[PDB]
């Protein structure tokens, strides 16, 4: 129902696929006992997130995070749909998406 | 009587990577943003030419609450409790603490860069295999003169005698933070155009233009040669001093113009000379 | 001193006689045509252990050295680059080139001058001395010698269609150039068969090597 | 007709046996032109693409391999606008010269 | 709908396209039992799009990519469309399409 | 007393292949950017002569943490910890683990190539093993002469004397980049200007300027001339030599120019010599 949202909804879970695969790179970056910044690299996350002067900036920054994910499946369940979403859409309304994604992830793990 | 320096200054041209805003993946972004007919210019923090003047006191002598300590990379307090009386980097430059609060003497204008900045980003190497997580990385400059825009309330000032030191470090300026490693810019003044007068009116903001992107002419701006002829901003209160005066010089009919009756000399340290002799008077010094 | 480059190729291959500058030549011209027209081109001599029958035995050290304009290398880089040649019924490769800077030294020596019409030493003295005039250059003239301390011809054998003609040249030393000078004669040189794998000009410490044997 | 009559014409005038890695050299200088060109103008990879895959897989097959006249070689020049007699005729020099200027590159060999 | 957005989705066809020609490419080039590197060729392909300093950087280094991805049959069918849209659009904006690009060939294979 | 040396210094013509960039499709492009006048101008990374400096260090003894294998290419460290006051290198350079963390006393900034980069691509056939395939590939080549500025911050030296070999380096400047260097490529300059002062201003940073690319003489800016004749730039202050020596006192009026008075030397040796001999004096050495 209101196709919109199930993209919004989609959306959601492409993001917290991306940010399970930057959690799987930084864990695997990190060696011996020391303990992988995880909260550290949220903080960082939501701190960059916030940091953004429109179009351009955290667009571009969307993209790179997206592709630093690696392999996402939802988003390769529905490409047009999501592309349209991220070339359309006002960058505030992504921004937002994009935080309760954070917050949405963390039912993963 | 109140009295107020203002002053359009003007950096030498040379390759500078001074800014840097969040370092995306690999580059340490220039700090740039939309100026003047919309073209993107790099931008130079007034924070930190207000630190370069805070280590030009702590350099040659003075005394100064905050210390560099230049070796644990650490800033020292004198005293935890600030005073304007004694130290001139607290007089100057005012302290927050969250007391007195002060408000500061020395008011200043970010830096942009005369020159519009297209791209020009540095590769990075370390040596050759065993490459690790810092083996690449690039690094942004821009080959341009930076200028900034600076006003000082000089009856603000707990002793009136401490504006010479402060103008002494305009002129000598030292590094200005940036990757002074790899780009070494001297951000010593190449031209001045200075206003002492006792009004708080303050035009003569950012006036040097550039004739040509892409390069280092330098021209002063139309809007100030005409706003000075007119009749605003007192060619008597007016102070240039730098290379500019010989385009200045240069230009026709400039001894009918206003602007040879201003006070201008082509080298830098008569005309801060003058200027200090002048500053005296008017202080009672 | 970079205005100019020395071609350097790994030559690798047959033994070759000690007198094979027509040899080379022609080979090198047979496989690079534009190499039979340029001006300011000349070959260094190809080192390597030599053996009883005055032939060379090329080794790791042994190349095919070229000089040549800056300007002018991409008229020959395409004909030899990777490419091979023979000398006769002899096998010659030669591989990626590297490009070599002319270094100017205190003094300088060449192998084997020649210039028409003259045979007795002290003319050839006299001539190389007119065209170190001719050159703006300043220096003094020396003869490498043998064991005898008799001053060292070398002959070069041009093998033109059916018949040959004999060349005979002497080793030229001059010290005391100034680098700017000495720089000047490398390029230069003395003696006009560069082509002819004569004419170029080498450090001194090169000189000391033929004289020792 | 009109570049197998200057190929005719032209095997006289050389006056020397043609060296096959010439010719391969100067068809990899071609393609060298046809990719900066390309990497100038997007819209001549439309035009060049065939020729292009096929100038690569002529140099990256063996090169002593004769090249098919009119299936590659005079189609070839007649796209870098290069007549086949200024082809098998001038130097590296002049054809490199020539492929700049007739392609408004900047490069200088 | 929207032809300009007709135009993006084509253009992200075309770069995935692109981009799995350069993954045969790369495939063929490795050989016995050491993994290809791909994931290693995504970073690589991302630090090189995110490296560029406006106009001739990164549209010289879109074309060489469409190039060396070999033959694209959307590009064959979308020439001037393509093209046209390269041409226009400021670059930041074909580098975010360029990046979503990146994040979005998966469902390919 | 806050010593300072700047310097810009100038290298002798030829062709420059040296610190080429990410090679977009198969040219090696040269470091090119923007300079004056809005042409295309061919830069070395200060970086590089940096790693040519310290390689010259730790040639000729001198204690030096990273060690150039010069058969491995792999640097190794001589010491975890970095230790300023006994290693040259640490001293000179700085250094940054992410302990101390030096700012370091030298810095340095890109050589801008003389004339303007036009063309001059060569052609160069790189090896395949595909049945001894060679397919041809282009590299950029500019013929220019190399000028770079550096600062040396003398009083920031943990060893005062350690300036000494440093300027001995710069004269004999190894082979910068190395292998990529295509045509050698000399780095030890044939015309210096030295600046040695002790205030933090600093001009003379790109004295040196020709264009005119048809020849190669490599002038003096008239900028740097009118500075010095203005009062600036102290004459005892300043150490000029090399070849444009020859050009400068051939120059009309040189006598009564204030350029006469400046530290004037037609061999380089004799600066070396005269302002070492100076240095020791500052600084007690």
């Amino acid at each position: 129902n209101s196709e919109e949202d199930k993209q919004y909804l989609i959306f959601i879970k492409v993001f917290q696929q991306a940010m399970k695969g930057n959690f799987a790179k930084i864990y695997a970056k990190t060696e011996e006992g020391k303990d992988p910044p995880i909260k550290k690299k949220v903080e960082r996350l939501r701190a960059e997130l916030n940091y953004c002067y429109d179009e351009l900036s955290f667009k571009e920054y969307l993209s790179d995070f997206l592709v630093r994910g690696g392999l996402n499946k939802y988003f390769n369940e529905h490409q047009e749909e999501i592309a349209l979403l991220i070339k359309k859409s006002p960058w505030q309304e992504i921004r937002i998406w994009s935080l309760l994604a954070i917050a949405s992830y963390k039912p993963k793990d | 009587p109140n009295y107020y320096l203002y002053g359009t200054v003007l950096t030498r041209y040379g390759l500078a990577s001074l800014n840097h805003d969040i370092r995306r993946g690999n580059k340490t972004i220039l700090q740039k943003g939309y100026w003047n007919n919309g073209k993107i210019h790099s931008f130079v923090g007034s924070s930190a030419i207000r630190w370069a003047l805070r280590f030009y006191l702590q350099k040659q002598g003075y005394l100064v609450n905050r210390v560099w300590d230049e070796e644990e990379h650490i800033n020292r307090l004198t005293s935890e409790d600030f005073d304007p009386e004694k130290f001139y980097d607290d007089d100057i430059f005012g302290f927050a603490l969250l007391p007195n609060q002060r408000m500061g003497a020395l008011g200043m204008n970010m830096a942009v860069s005369l020159t519009p900045y297209d791209g020009a980003v540095k590769l990075g190497a370390k040596s050759g295999r065993e490459k690790d997580s810092t083996s690449l990385h690039f690094t942004e400059y821009h080959a341009t003169r930076y200028q900034y825009y600076f006003g000082i309330d000089a009856t603000h000032l707990k002793d009136f005698s401490r504006i010479l030191p402060m103008i002494d470090g305009i002129m000598n300026l030292p590094k200005v933070g940036g990757s002074s490693n790899i780009f070494n810019y001297p951000f010593c003044p190449d031209s001045l155009v200075f206003q002492w007068t006792n009004h708080f009116a303050s035009y003569i903001s950012y006036c040097f233009e550039y004739c040509d992107p892409k390069s280092k002419e330098a021209k002063l701006s139309q809007e100030f040669i005409d706003e000075v002829e007119c009749g605003q901003i007192d060619p008597s209160k007016l102070w240039i001093g730098g290379t500019i005066v010989k385009d200045l010089q240069q230009l026709d009919n400039f001894e009918s113009s206003p602007l040879n009756k201003a006070h201008i000399y082509r080298n830098r340290n008569e005309m801060i000379e003058a200027l200090k002799t002048v500053i005296k008077r008017d202080l009672g010094l | 001193s970079e205005e100019y480059v020395d071609l350097t190729f790994k030559l690798r291959g047959a033994p070759i006689p000690l007198d094979n500058g027509y040899l080379t030549y022609a080979a090198l011209s047979r496989i690079c045509p534009p190499l039979h027209e340029l001006k300011s081109i000349g070959i260094h001599p190809i080192a390597g252990i030599p053996t009883r029958n005055n032939l060379l035995e090329l080794t790791a050290q042994s190349r095919l050295k070229i000089r040549i304009y800056h300007q002018q290398i991409p008229l020959i880089y395409p004909y030899l680059a990777g490419q091979a040649f023979h000398i006769g019924q002899n096998f010659y490769q030669l591989d990626i080139p590297d490009y070599k800077p002319l270094i100017s030294s205190e003094s300088v020596y060449s192998r084997l001058v020649i210039i028409k019409g003259f045979q007795d030493s002290t003319n050839f003295i006299e001539a190389v001395q007119r065209q170190m005039d001719n050159l703006g250059i300043q220096g003094k003239i020396e003869l490498l010698t043998r064991q005898d301390g008799t001053p060292q011809r070398r002959q070069l054998t041009i093998n033109k269609e059916g018949k040959q003609f004999k060349v005979r040249g002497f080793g030229v030393k001059i010290s005391e150039l100034n680098p700017e000078d000495s720089l000047t004669l490398q390029e230069q040189g003395i003696g006009g068969k560069r082509k002819m794998m004569c004419g170029i000009f080498v450090p001194a410490t090169r000189s000391k090597e033929e004289e020792e044997t | 007709i009109q570049g197998i009559s200057e190929l005719i014409a032209l095997t006289p005038q050389l006056g020397y046996k043609p060296i096959p890695i010439e010719l391969t050299r100067k068809l990899q200088l071609i393609l060298l032109v046809f990719e900066q060109a390309i990497g100038k103008d997007v819209k001549l990879l439309g035009d060049l693409g065939g020729i292009m895959e096929s100038l690569r897989i002529a140099s990256t097959t063996n090169q002593s391999q004769p090249y098919h006249l009119v299936k590659l070689i005079i189609p070839v020049c007649e796209k870098a606008k290069i007549s086949v007699f200024q082809l098998f005729g001038s130097d590296f020099k002049e054809l490199g010269k020539i492929l700049f200027g007739n392609f408004s590159l900047e490069l200088k060999l």
